């Protein structure tokens, strides 16, 4: 399975921006997608994740009122594959939120592990300035 | 009329292989199918009869089949002998039109 | 770690077969063509499970449903009108003269029946049709029925009713029918809204030409489907959202007189003429079909990019081709559907199209040769109400695609409708490995392997358990009890005398499959885990019946000593 | 072993009658439909027309402009007269027999064909 | 006769007119026969003439002792007591096994 | 298939529907056969023995239905309170 | 025959009812009309006789 992304992007403080993520070979209803950022000044953190087969959603508590995640649906090609494509819009940027965004697919769609991510693409640059 | 088409014009084949000559009608003409086998020198002798039954003496290694306007002639086993132009024909209106015919090359 | 197969019965899995299915009737007699006691009644409330997350492939081009239905129809055809009269003794020259009024569609045919009295000969006067008569001479005043040199002409019985009545086909144990839910779906691919239901919805078994009468329509959009879509000479089936209206009359008036053939059984023939000689004048209204003409030429120009698109008639020739030809009032119908397809629209006068008609009684169906149907006719006028519900288009070189009326024989006016609808064999029985040693029916098949290995209860209790139509059902029931047995004999030869989910003990080997119980359990489906181990299955199989039974047996033989 | 040789001229001026015998040797004319078909060059095999058994109904491919006449002239030849040839009737012209019935092979299909003989014109 | 119900059990498995006809009735025979071990089997009460279950008596359906019900009523009378509402029983039971099953090993032995 | 289903019904009513030799309660009556093992174990066929005891062995069907396994499987009822 | 008398018991037997009658009576006139049906008909005799 792939996930690919936009390219990377420059914006000033107080705009907003939307960054897509389309995945191929594998069932986008099934898996759980989920964000991860990479801070240039405090590593990696855990932005949230979102369920296509009920919409559902769940987001870290610092970022309720900054980033609202939606979510396209699935075009089948096969009997077991689909392509599909989810966004997430941020609001109100500040220089802090300078780095790379992730996107990733969940390991398991049931059991213990499923809200992990597993696969991951290539990372956005989203530059604050 | 009532006219039919067939698929390739004409074909190259070696001994052995298998040959699938497919007869399109433009109507539906339900089972009511002949193959017809030509040869320079020859008259046209029959192949099959009704679109899936053999005539008598037809080698066993011709199988004709289809239904409605679509037809398949498959010759498994291609031996030497049997390098000739092969046409379709209808049965169910007169005249019983025939087919532009596929030649079968070494 | 120590992982060990168990045996799970009644597993949600399928694979593709055909077989032969039940036809069931509306509960709603009339000795109706298609016969009504042959089909079961049909249940109160049909269920429609909703299957989640089961994305399965159709295609209508391969469905045996619609051959099973070609054969089905024929075969009731034909037992329909067993017991009727058959007019051997009609075959006489006829002596025909004009009937004096169109012009020369109606011939006063004069003949002398010998019946089976066998002391006179009788000289009666007939009306026939045109269609229906042939010359036999150079005199222009003796000709005979058309086909009855070569083909045995039965009369259909004037109580036998030709009305469409809704028929479902229910599927038997042991099989399901999985229904594609979709509104836009292009009869050929994968479907994203997938339910199973035990019969399909009412289809309307209607016998028509180059057009599709009566029936469902889109919910979307105008839908075209064809198999390839350039190999040309494939029906492209064209459902509407909207339906144009056929009004269809027969003005003249005749009356029915009867000649006797034998001791009981009479030829039902054309007395006189009624009031003047019209003609059948189908109409449509003109704004509804340019309507439907541009919603479809639209779909057209999409399909086979922007391409000069003309709607031609057919190709000339003998009117049974190429003339569409209803089935309405028990009178059969051939009309001229050329002003309908007579447009090129690229990128003024009258608002109704009046389609002439000619009526035929000797009729061959099914595109069969050597049989032959007589129609009774009908007294008084018959007025058609039917409804435009999809169209049959074929293709033939400037840049210009040019469709014409066509079609095929019957099987392509029901892949209109039974394009939503595949069936499926269910295999029950699968394996998993565990760590012990000794919803509706499909609801949870695309659940993963936890919370599918719950409901095999339902699954396994729904899955199993005269004349031409009676031998057809009991060879299927004696294969499904055979089917039952063989699973039942393979769940006893492994040691589960009654137990859905039954543990083996057998070593799990990793060469089979390698993942992990959660890996194996959880991220799959069964249909995923089943293909995986497809190659294994005999091999696993053997080991769950030699390493064991017989180990066991012997030893439970040494034990009582 | 029913076999059929035709016979007739092999070059025929445009619009007189053109005359073909076919004669059926191994057996007699029987109650099958005797037909003459032709192949023009680089054109699919067109039936012409047919008689059935010793004189009786005929039938003649409509898209003639009735320019063709076939009769029975002896219990095991008959013949067919074209009418108006014109050079557009150059072909390889064959008598063959269609059989009517379901109990023997080849039904509904030619399963008796003569060896041919070209008219030109 | 609880004792005797096993005498009951033994014999029920023993073109024209006396073609299809006889046929069917063995076709007949054998579909009811795979029926009941078909019922017996989801019930999970296989291989047994009788078999307890969890399902507690709602008495609503016969208000009779045991000394009653089994004594000065031969199985007749019970059938029609109890005819109506013997779907209910049937589903209890079914319902019953279900739970008695799924929430017994397959999940702590899976 | 009639076959069949009766031979596994018959080994339903006694009690040993999973088991290819089953053990039974029935006492072994005299006047059946009265031979020792080695008599019967060494001595005879299958053939031989099943012609020897056949309205016997009705006896035995009657016996090992009717009694044994009833007695066995209705006692436990009323054993397990 | 093996016929096994019922103790104890008291049904309500009712004939012009029977199942068995209306079968035997089905039964019966298949036999006849499949009997007959492959013999000769004697439609030509209906010639007026003097
Ligand atoms: C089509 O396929 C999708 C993808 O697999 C299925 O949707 C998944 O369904 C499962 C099962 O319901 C969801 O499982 C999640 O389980 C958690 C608890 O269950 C686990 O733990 C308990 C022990 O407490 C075990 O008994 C159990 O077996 C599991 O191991 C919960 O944390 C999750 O709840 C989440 O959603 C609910 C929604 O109301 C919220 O209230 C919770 O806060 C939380 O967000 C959840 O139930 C799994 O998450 C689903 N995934 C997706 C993508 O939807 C569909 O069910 C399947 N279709 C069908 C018909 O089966
Ligand atoms: C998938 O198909 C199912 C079954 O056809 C749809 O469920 C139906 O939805 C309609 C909406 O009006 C209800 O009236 C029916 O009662 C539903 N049927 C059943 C059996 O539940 C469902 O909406 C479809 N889902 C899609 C396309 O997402
Ligand atoms: C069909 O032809 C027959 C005879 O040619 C017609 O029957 C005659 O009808 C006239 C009508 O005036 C009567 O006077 C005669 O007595 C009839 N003759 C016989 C011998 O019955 C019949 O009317 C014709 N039918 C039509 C519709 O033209
Ligand atoms: C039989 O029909 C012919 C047709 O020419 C007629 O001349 C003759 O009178 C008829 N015979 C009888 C007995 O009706
Ligand atoms: C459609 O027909 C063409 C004819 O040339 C063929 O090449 C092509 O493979 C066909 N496509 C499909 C999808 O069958
Ligand atoms: C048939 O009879 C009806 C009687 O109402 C009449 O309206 C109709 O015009 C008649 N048909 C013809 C063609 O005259
Ligand atoms: C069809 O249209 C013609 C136009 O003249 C009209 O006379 C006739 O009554 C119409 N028929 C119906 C059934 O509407
Ligand atoms: C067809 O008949 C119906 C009968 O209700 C009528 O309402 C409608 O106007 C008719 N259509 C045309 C095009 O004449
Ligand atoms: C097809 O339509 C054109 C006009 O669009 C016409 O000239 C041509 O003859 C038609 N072809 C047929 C009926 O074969
Ligand atoms: C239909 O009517 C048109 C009117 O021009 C005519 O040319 C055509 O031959 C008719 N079609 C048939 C099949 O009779
Ligand atoms: C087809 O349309 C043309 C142009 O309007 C017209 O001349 C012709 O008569 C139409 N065809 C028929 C059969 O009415
Ligand atoms: C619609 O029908 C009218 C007559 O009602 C006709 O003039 C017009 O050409 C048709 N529309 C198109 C797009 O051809
Ligand atoms: C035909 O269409 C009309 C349009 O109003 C509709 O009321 C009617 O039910 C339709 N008939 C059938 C048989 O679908
Ligand atoms: C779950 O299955 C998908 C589909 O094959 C695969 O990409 C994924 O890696 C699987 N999960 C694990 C944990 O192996
Ligand atoms: C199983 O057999 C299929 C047959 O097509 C083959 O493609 C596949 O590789 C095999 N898988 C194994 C041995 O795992
Ligand atoms: C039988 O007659 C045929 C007629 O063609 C002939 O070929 C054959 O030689 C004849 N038989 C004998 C024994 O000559
Ligand atoms: C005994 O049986 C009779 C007849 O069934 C019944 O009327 C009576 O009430 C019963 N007595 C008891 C104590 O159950
Ligand atoms: C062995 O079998 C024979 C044959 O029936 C019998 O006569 C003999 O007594 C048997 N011997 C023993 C020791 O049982």
């Amino acid at each position: 399975g792939q996930l690919v992304q936009s390219g990377a992007e420059l914006k000033k403080p107080g705009a907003s921006v939307k960054i897509s993520c389309k995945t191929s070979g594998y069932r986008f209803n099934f898996y759980h997608i989920n964000w991860i950022r990479q801070t240039a000044g405090r590593g990696p953190e855990w932005m949230g994740w979102i369920s296509p087969y009920s919409g559902d959603k769940n987001l870290a508590p610092a970022f309720q009122d900054r980033v609202i995640m939606t979510t396209d649906t699935e075009v089948p090609v096969t009997s077991f594959t689909s392509t599909g494509a989810a966004y997430m819009e941020i609001r109100n940027l500040k220089f802090d939120d300078t780095g790379t965004y992730f996107c990733a697919k969940g390991l398991l769609r049931d059991g213990s592990s499923t809200w992990l991510p597993y696969l991951w693409g290539q990372g956005t640059l989203l530059t604050v300035s | 009329d009532i006219q039919m088409t067939q698929s390739p014009s004409s074909l190259s084949a070696s001994v052995g292989d298998t040959v699938t000559i497919t007869c399109q009608a433009r109507h539906a003409v339900g089972k009511n199918l002949n193959w017809y086998q030509q040869k320079p020198g020859r008259g046209p002798q029959l192949l099959i009869y009704m679109a899936s039954s053999r005539h008598s003496g037809v080698p066993s290694r011709f199988r004709g089949s289809g239904s409605g306007r679509e037809f398949t002639l498959t010759i498994n086993n291609l031996q030497p002998e049997d390098f000739a132009t092969y046409s379709c024909q209808q049965g169910y209106t007169y005249p019983w039109t025939f087919g532009q015919g596929t030649k079968v090359e070494m | 770690e120590k992982l060990w197969v168990t045996v799970y019965y009644g597993v949600p899995v399928w694979k593709d077969a055909e077989t032969t299915l039940f036809c069931a009737s509306d509960a709603k007699e009339k000795h109706n063509v298609w016969a009504t006691h042959a089909c079961v009644p049909t249940d109160p409330n049909p269920q429609e499970v909703v299957l989640e997350n089961v994305t399965e492939h159709f295609n209508m081009w391969k469905n045996n449903m619609v051959e099973q239905m070609q054969t089905d129809i024929i075969s009731l055809w034909d037992q329909s009108l067993k017991p009727c009269v058959k007019l051997t003794p009609l075959c006489v020259t006829l002596n025909c003269k004009d009937v004096n009024a169109e012009r020369g569609e109606i011939k006063n045919c004069s003949f002398n029946i010998t019946t089976e009295l066998r002391d006179k000969v009788q000289k009666v006067y007939a009306l026939f049709y045109k269609l229906d008569v042939v010359p036999i001479d150079n005199n222009n005043t003796s000709y005979r029925l058309i086909s009855c040199d070569t083909s045995v002409i039965t009369q259909a019985c004037p109580k036998i009713s030709f009305e469409p009545i809704p028929i479902h086909y229910c599927a038997p144990a042991g099989f399901a029918i999985l229904k594609c839910n979709d509104k836009t779906f292009n009869g050929k691919g994968p479907c994203k809204n997938v339910s199973t239901v035990q019969c399909t919805h009412g289809i309307r078994p209607v016998v028509s030409t180059q057009l599709l009468l009566n029936g469902s329509l889109a919910e979307e959009e105008v839908v075209i489907r064809s198999d390839n879509f350039t190999n040309n000479a494939k029906t492209i089936i064209v459902q509407l959202k909207e339906s144009v209206e056929i009004n269809c009359t027969r003005p003249n008036n005749y009356t029915r007189k009867s000649i006797r053939i034998g001791p009981g059984r009479a030829f039902y023939t054309m007395g006189e003429i009624i009031g003047d000689i019209r003609q059948a004048h189908c109409n449509i209204s003109r704004a509804k079909w340019n309507d439907t003409l541009k919603q479809i030429v639209i779909k057209l120009r999409e399909q086979f990019e922007n391409k000069t698109i003309v709607f031609n008639h057919s190709s000339g020739g003998d009117p049974e081709i190429v003339m569409h030809s209803f089935n309405c009032g028990g009178e059969f119908f051939y009309c001229n559907s050329t002003q309908l397809f007579n447009s090129t629209w690229n990128n003024t006068e009258g608002n109704t199209i009046t389609l002439p008609c000619r009526i035929k009684q000797i009729i061959n169906m099914w595109q069969r040769v050597g049989q032959a149907m007589y129609a009774p006719p009908i007294r008084g006028q018959i007025r058609c109400s039917s409804n435009i519900t999809g169209l049959l288009l074929t293709r033939d070189e400037n840049g210009t695609e040019i469709f014409r009326p066509g079609g095929g024989d019957m099987r392509d006016n029901w892949r209109s409708e039974l394009y939503k609808y595949k069936v499926v064999k269910i295999e029950p029985l699968g394996v998993a490995p565990t760590r012990c040693k000794r919803r509706g029916f499909l609801g949870a098949a695309g659940s993963t392997m936890g919370a599918a290995s719950m409901t095999l209860t339902v699954q396994a209790r729904n899955l199993l358990s005269l004349g031409v139509w009676g031998i057809k059902q009991l060879q299927a029931r004696v294969l499904a009890v055979e089917r039952y047995l063989r699973d039942q004999q393979l769940l006893g030869i492994w040691g589960c005398s009654g137990k859905l989910i039954c543990t083996t003990a057998v070593p799990w080997n990793a060469s089979w499959s390698n993942k992990s119980l959660d890996r194996i359990w959880n991220n799959m489906t069964w249909m995923e885990w089943e293909r995986e181990i497809d190659n294994y299955t005999s091999e696993i199989y053997t080991l769950i019946e030699e390493s064991q039974n017989q180990q066991e047996k012997n030893e439970q033989e040494l034990l009582c000593l | 072993q029913v076999q059929l040789q035709e016979s007739g001229p092999g070059l025929v001026k445009p619009s007189e009658t053109l005359s073909l015998t076919c004669t059926v040797s191994g057996g007699s004319i029987d109650d099958y439909f005797w037909n003459w078909v032709r192949q023009p060059p680089g054109k699919p095999l067109e039936c012409i027309g047919y008689i059935f058994g010793r004189g009786g109904g005929t039938k003649y491919n409509p898209s003639l402009d009735n320019r063709v006449t076939i009769s029975t002239d002896t219990p095991n030849q008959f013949s067919l007269k074209l009418r108006s040839v014109t050079v557009a009737d150059t072909a390889i012209y064959y008598c063959a027999r269609w059989n009517l019935y379901d109990d023997d092979f080849g039904y509904n299909s030619f399963a008796v064909w003569g060896r041919g003989v070209l008219v030109t014109v």
